[PDB]
RNA sequence: GUGAACCGGAGAAGUCAUUUAAUAAGGCCACUGUUAAAAAGUAUUCCCCACGCAUGUGGGG
């Protein structure tokens, strides 16, 4: 598989238009752009310069994993995007009209990861602290109303006991499912605990005009909220046929919006 | 909605629409006469057709002949614009 | 009416005393390996790579007293509680229970009538390879600059002195010949008692209520 | 019209900094300097998107530059031919009057792009004779509908009516 | 009547000696009660910057006594207290959130018949090297320009006498082995007294 | 299919020669942008689908 690197300028003059920095405001925009970085054959031949209208059905729907972190390069702040996929990405076709998005040209390296039993890898990982509660619908109404009755099962953020710590709680949450994916954690240090926001358009059929031919479509924007937890540590390995499938896929839900990427450095 | 919330040339979230053929306006236009664009690219297109003397056939951003001038104007806008002035005027 | 109340506390943006250390790259894992528990990797370094920080607070006693409409002992309790809180609180979560590393390595309580910042001690960056003596040379630079300022901008009308805290470790006896140090303290509660004694003569263990 | 009145009110709402920004750009187009484009867009685009009969971009740009260099208070009944007629009937009719008449008559053979400089000359003549008022709205409408015949006929008729008092 | 009173003091716009790097402090307003139920972009933008400034004052000794109607002692007190305040006061703009009560690390006082501004020293931006800091390089370039002006536009009838202040001689007027000012001074009130007794025999005790 | 029908005002021509708009002017005197903020120790994450339903796990926008 391949790992790709994108560098975005975070500092610079703050009184100028910075479309590369503004692109990281919406994570759906990031996912859509990385999807546009995967042309589907005849799209390149029909549109080499990427000027015809964008169509999701004209691009491949292969999954990929990416992580957006931040760093300092000498005396400048930078945002690094690490893209892990299974097919060779084409960053030339994606940003060819948006060369000002990236401060530095993209990079790509072939990854051939395999580790037999006895490797103490150093890992970094940003998970989505999500859980499906059995009773997540109390219907806490607002205003004058405070308590009405309905029940449904929904995904919400992970919660911890008031007498415990978030670090230990997330450590045992990761260790509880850990033998299924094939690793043992020695140290688990919590580095961040926050949210990830985004917006998504959805077509809506307002009334048909004179021969509207399938209603009049109007965009309506719906929000997207995720609870993110970034953590590093040291982990061993066992059953490498399971760890390779763990590396190929992600960990936790919402894998298509920056979560689940496991970064491992051999030691 | 015909263009999936993407600017045509730079592929960014579109916030405005630019006409191509003007001989349908006043409330009779067709969706094929209009092209979706963002703020930077539409400002570049407006700059590129200020005093060009185009009556009915205006700039088509999907045309691959207008790509270089639009990109150069976009670079000029990125280099020289001041967000403070626009934020102060509105 | 005038809803605005004037602040009685000024806090500076806490700046480090050295350059910002870059984090560990993770794109290099596809091309090479640091080795078998070797450097640029499994070094240990206790737990992680810390960062020295210089923090600055400036509480004005008169504005604090006039804000509370009298009640001088309550303002003293507020000052002591704020000092104790600022000594041993992490800005983010993961609250310490009892580790003794959350204690600051140096406090300089001073009683001027004009606010002076010693942030210009670290205009020259504090570069070092060993992180054990990084704090020590940071205290050395701060000591040199505070000696320079306190005997350069010195006026005879209000010659004031202050206190200092350390874990009797980073040369607290031997910098600037203890001209400003006066009382050298190794205990947090004793330092709070000394500050409360200098301000009005109270003690920390006495007043804890309204 | 109402887009013209709102445009003139917005132009007179400006302060010295933006007037200097517009004043530095006389003799230039609109797609050249970013601050001028930003100021004119932020002054004109809401009015165009609201009123369908707002002045065109070239006419509005020309009036903006002329207001920048030749700031005159807006008053009704102080059109350009009327003031030119009032000034012209004070000079000798042998040398100076034919020259000023030729300067005024040059405007009929020019389109809207090549008309900033003769209008600047006419307004400089107006400013030299202690004038402090002008009708910006009527001039804007006349420039907006210029290639027609009745507008030029009314222009010359107003000039004759002011000249033969 | 003639309400216009001309001047006695000229102050130039203080400018940095290097390229400025403005920043944004992304602030947010955290609610106290859980139950906000608002997920969107509520981040804010507040701006700040850090720099090393060069200030330049100029007091005309005549035309200040003339405005004060011959009160030489009041003029001397005004000069001394202006020196004190300009040395130990900073603007009170967002000080409750940034708290930058920093003191100057060098003051150069000159006496001359025509005003000269050494702001042209920093036409070239002061790039920072690893061996030194910003203030030392700034003082070095200022000393370079001061010496070049001194040996340049130099007249025989008009002498120039200058002091040089630095706290405890931490930052001397660095220019090779050449000492520029006639009297290095390591204390503030001492230099105020020195300027005052150069002015014609005034002291910091009876004028107040 | 009518005081009407049928019906060329046609051929032809350099407005050429001569001309500084020149001599002069300081746009000058006065002005804080001030008061405010955790991107993080939470108690519902904006939607769809596989399973048996002890504040349940997996998959996709
Ligand atoms: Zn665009």
């Amino acid at each position: 598989i391949y790992l790709s690197r994108l560098l975005i300028d975070t500092g610079g003059n703050p009184d100028r238009p910075r479309p590369g920095r503004k692109w990281l405001d919406n994570i759906y925009n990031v996912h859509r752009r990385l999807s546009m970085a995967f042309p589907s054959g005849l799209r390149r031949e029909q549109d080499p310069h990427f000027l015809k209208p964008f169509s999701p059905n004209d691009f491949q729907k292969t999954p990929f994993l990416f992580r957006v972190d931040n760093n300092i390069d000498g005396n400048d702040k930078r945002a690094i995007i690490i893209v892990q996929s299974v097919l060779e990405p084409d960053w030339d076709y994606c940003f060819q009209n948006a060369l000002d998005f990236l401060a530095a040209p993209p990079e790509t390296k072939e990854y051939n990861p395999e580790f037999k039993a006895g490797q103490l890898l150093r890992f970094r990982l940003r998970v989505n602290a999500s859980v499906r509660r059995h009773i997540p619908e109390m219907v806490q109404q607002d205003g004058q109303t405070i308590e009405t009755g309905k029940i449904l099962h929904k995904r919400v953020s992970l919660t911890w006991d008031a007498s415990s710590t978030p670090d230990q709680a997330l450590a045992d949450w990761l260790a509880a499912k850990s033998p299924k994916l094939g690793f043992t954690l020695q140290r688990c240090e919590l580095l961040q605990l926050g949210w990830v926001y985004g917006s998504k358009p959805e077509p809506k059929n307002v009334k048909v005009k004179e021969q509207g031919q399938g209603y009049w479509r109007e965009h309506k924007y719906n929000p997207l909220r995720f609870r993110a937890a970034l953590l590093e540590g040291v982990l061993e390995v066992d059953d490498p046929k399971l760890f390779l499938k763990t590396l190929s896929s992600g960990i936790g839900k919402a894998k298509s919006f920056g979560f689940g990427l496991l970064s491992v450095l051999p030691i | 909605v015909m263009d999936h919330a993407a600017c045509m040339v730079c592929k960014a979230p579109a916030t405005t629409v630019q006409h191509v053929n003007y001989r349908r306006a006043g409330g009779k236009e067709i969706p094929e006469d209009l092209r979706a664009l963002c703020r930077l690219c539409h400002d570049a297109c407006t700059m590129l057709e200020y005093g060009s003397g185009m009556t009915t056939n205006r700039i088509d951003p999907c045309d691959p002949i207008w790509r270089e001038r639009i990109l150069a104007k976009r670079k000029e806008i990125v280099e020289f614009r001041s967000r403070g002035q626009r934020f102060r005027k509105m | 009416s005038n809803t605005t109340v004037e602040a009685a506390l000024q806090v500076a943006h806490a700046i480090s005393t050295h350059i910002a250390r870059p984090e560990i790259d993770y794109f290099v894992a596809a091309d090479d390996v640091p080795g078998e528990d070797a450097g640029a990797g499994h070094i240990g370094e206790s737990m992680f790579a810390s960062a020295c920080f210089y923090k600055y607070f400036s509480i004005d006693w008169e504005q604090l007293v006039k804000n509370l409409k009298g009640d001088t002992n309550l303002a003293a309790h507020t000052v002591g509680a704020f000092l104790l809180a600022a000594a041993k609180t992490n800005p983010s979560g993961k609250q310490n229970s009892f580790a003794a590393h959350n204690y600051p390595d140096g406090i300089l309580v001073e009683f001027k009538n004009s606010p002076i910042s010693y942030a210009n001690a670290f205009v020259r960056p504090v570069s070092v390879v060993k992180e054990s003596d990084l704090v020590e040379q940071s205290i050395g630079q701060l000591s040199n600059y505070v000696n320079d300022i306190r005997l350069g901008y010195y006026d005879e009308q209000s010659p004031v002195i202050g206190f200092w805290f350390s874990p009797n470790n980073r040369y607290p006896l031997g910098y600037k010949h203890s001209k400003l140090a006066s009382r050298n303290i190794g205990n947090l509660n004793e330092l709070v008692g000394a500050v409360l004694d200098y301000i009005g003569g109270f003690k920390w263990e006495e007043v804890q209520k309204s | 019209n109402r887009g013209t009145v709102d445009f003139i009110a917005s132009l007179e709402n400006l302060k010295e900094g933006d007037l200097g920004i517009l004043r530095k750009l006389r003799g230039a187009r609109l797609d050249e300097k970013l601050p001028g484009f930003d100021l004119f867009s932020a002054l004109w685009w809401p009015l165009r998107q609201k009123n369908q009969r707002a002045p065109k971009r070239e006419v509005a740009w020309l009036i903006a530059k002329l207001f920048a260099e030749f700031r005159f208070e807006q008053r009704e009944g102080a059109t350009l031919p009327i003031l030119m007629g009032g000034i012209c009937r004070k000079l000798e009719p042998k040398k100076e009057l034919p020259r000023v008449l030729a300067r005024f008559d040059q405007l009929a053979s020019l389109d809207i792009m090549q008309m900033e400089e003769p209008l600047s000359v006419i307004m400089g003549i107006l400013r030299k004779h202690q004038q402090v008022c002008l009708d910006w709205v009527g001039l804007t409408d006349v420039l907006s509908f210029w290639e027609q015949e009745p507008v030029k006929r009314e222009w010359s008729d107003s000039f004759i009516k002011a000249y033969k008092i």
